[PDB]
């Protein structure tokens, strides 16, 4: 969040690993941007 | 002298340019203490 602009960069993907966090280099791209003005604190997934 | 508040109107297409019935739209807007999420349309001209 930035003067009330939220900001979304992401990936997907691929690998092959068995445990931890893959070691390695891939960027994130932009995804959208939504100004909600509002002020968070604090956060939480969303599972199903 | 007990009341009941409201007065529904009446409306004749027969009454007065004036006692006839106006519709109404107040362009109400509340200014500059966030981020912007409107504006006017932005114009464009042909690429040369
Ligand atoms: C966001 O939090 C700050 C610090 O408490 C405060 O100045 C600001 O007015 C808050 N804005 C909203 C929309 O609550």
């Amino acid at each position: 969040n930035i003067d009330g602009y939220f900001k979304i960069y992401s990936k997907h993907t691929p690998i092959n690993l068995v445990r931890d966090l893959p070691q390695g280099f891939s960027a994130l791209e932009p995804l959208v941007d939504l100004p909600i003005g509002i002020n968070i604190t604090r956060f939480q997934t969303l599972l199903a | 002298n007990c009341y009941f508040p409201l007065q529904s109107y009446g409306f004749q297409p027969t009454y007065g340019v004036g006692y006839q019935p106006y519709r109404v739209v107040v362009l109400s807007f509340e200014l500059l203490h966030a981020p912007a999420t409107v504006c006017g349309p932005k114009k464009s001209t042909n690429l040369v």
